[PDB]
């Protein structure tokens, strides 16, 4: 696991550094992405594979990674940017995505349908859905990630793109089932004998693939795009 | 005494295809049944070099253990050998060969490797191995951090240098990776020695046998 200092205090123009420690099971050999979480919309891809900005990111974004502890660095500093930051990996070992607590900062194309936001008592299941359009899970792994309000980001599985193949992290291994149908573009999430540990928003996205020939954590270097995300609640 | 391979064809069983470790270890057989169309082979999809000669050569074998070449937790401490692949999903879930292993970077390095085995056996030890062929340079930095790398394996009959090959190719079982599978008979006394940079699909298991 990733330790994360909880707090960053920061004022406009000022530049100011998040870092994220890990073993090396993980961070140390494996790619490490920043995600950015402002409240009600869904988290967003500010830094993969260590320090590559995907498109649409400022210059203002930079990453680097050093041993066992990388760092996500903001220059010119908005106040907009007052936000969760959150940091994220592979682990070996854990074999899982995993990521880091949260940092919270203060100061002074393909799109994915997500569908079903809705309610639900105790010991039953949930099946959530999400719809790809102009893009498909054809060649990319897809995350489903989930929030519990006033809490950090938490790795529920992904499907790997080949033979479809689901990989489920270990706190959740006999709850969760993961599924694709490609006829219509959509992968499903179904969690079930839920409680309300699990009320939640939920989200699925599409990773970055690192490499689409190696052994399957090479898929996931980044959730690029995201659902709208879906709420349960119990 | 016959040896039966299932659903199995010589490559899976004796690369140990996640889908065969099914099977009854036997010691000793003359002859070996297997279906002309093996459901669950070279479960990576790869060509597997002088594959009809292994297929006589293990015909007819008197003597067979399997044993630990090159033991996972203390060969490899500069290199991650966790990876697994849904090519190779057992029961579900993603898995690989137990007889090799998938050397990959740790701490952002893969430094040069060179490890070297002795047979002490008193019997011929067939040893197994494979090379990684990515389908671009995306993936080799990503696997191996480094753009030109190297296989060498070398004993006394067997002496051969292995680049990969870094291009597009079609999809077979989902994937666009080729692993090159290799072998060579190690004659009690003999020494081989494996040197690599990347790419290398490193023994495991290996085995001692005779052949009537
Ligand atoms: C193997 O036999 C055929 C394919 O070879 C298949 O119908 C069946 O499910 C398989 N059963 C075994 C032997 O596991
Ligand atoms: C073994 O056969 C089963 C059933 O046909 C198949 O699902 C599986 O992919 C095969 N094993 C490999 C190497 O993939
Ligand atoms: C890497 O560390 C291992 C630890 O056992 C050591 O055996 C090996 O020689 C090291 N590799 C080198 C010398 O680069």
């Amino acid at each position: 696991v990733l330790t994360q200092p909880l707090s960053a205090p920061g004022t406009p123009g000022q530049r100011v550094t998040i870092s994220c420690s890990g073993s090396s099971s993980n961070v140390g050999t494996n790619a490490v992405d920043w995600y950015q979480r402002l409240p009600g919309t869904a988290p967003k891809l500010l830094i993969y594979y260590n320090n590559q900005r995907p498109s649409g990111v400022p210059d203002r974004f930079s990453g680097s990674k050093s041993g066992t502890s990388a760092s996500l660095a903001i220059s010119g500093l908005r106040s907009e940017d007052e936000a969760d930051y959150y940091c994220a990996t592979w682990d070996n070992s854990l074999n899982d995505r995993v990521f880091g607590g949260g940092t919270k900062l203060t100061v002074l194309q393909v799109q994915l349908v997500q569908s079903g936001a809705e309610v639900r008592k105790p010991g039953s299941s949930v099946k959530v859905s999400c719809k790809a359009s102009r893009g498909t899970f054809s060649n990319h792994a897809v995350s489903w990630v989930r929030q519990a309000p006033g809490h950090g980001l938490e790795w529920l599985g992904g499907l790997i793109p080949i033979f479809s193949t689901p990989h489920y992290a270990q706190k959740f291994q006999g709850r969760v089932t993961i599924t694709a149908d490609e006829s219509t573009n959509t992968v499903h999430m179904e969690l079930s004998s839920l409680r309300s540990e699990d009320t939640a928003v939920y989200y699925c996205a599409r990773e970055i693939p690192g490499a689409t020939s190696g052994p399957d954590h090479f898929f996931f270097y980044g959730m690029d795009v995201w659902g709208q995300g879906t709420t349960v609640a119990v | 005494a016959p040896l039966q391979l299932g659903n199995c064809s010589v490559a899976g069983w004796i690369l140990g295809n996640p889908e065969c470790e099914l099977l009854i270890s036997r010691e000793s057989w003359s002859y070996i049944v297997e279906k002309p169309n093996p459901e669950n082979g070279t479960c990576y999809p790869g060509h597997f070099a002088d594959y009809e000669e292994l297929r006589e050569q293990l015909s007819s074998v008197s003597s067979f253990e399997r044993f630990e070449i090159f033991p996972k937790e203390s060969s490899w401490p500069n290199h991650t050998t966790t990876g697994v692949s849904a090519s190779c999903s057992h029961n579900g879930e993603s898995s690989f060969y137990k007889n090799l292993l998938w050397l990959t970077g740790k701490n952002g390095l893969y430094p040069n490797l060179s490890k070297s085995y002795a047979n002490n056996k008193e019997k011929e030890v067939l040893v197994l191995w494979g090379v990684h062929h990515p389908p671009n340079i995306g993936d080799q930095r990503a696997l191996y951090h480094t753009e030109n790398a190297y296989v060498s394996v070398v004993s006394s009959h067997y002496s051969r240098k292995f680049t990969p090959e870094i291009a597009k190719r079609p999809k077979v079982r989902d994937q666009e990776g080729r692993i090159n599978y290799y072998w060579t008979l190690l004659e009690p006394g003999d020494t081989i020695i494996f040197e690599a940079n990347g790419n290398l699909i490193a023994p495991r298991y290996a085995f001692a046998l005779s052949r009537g």
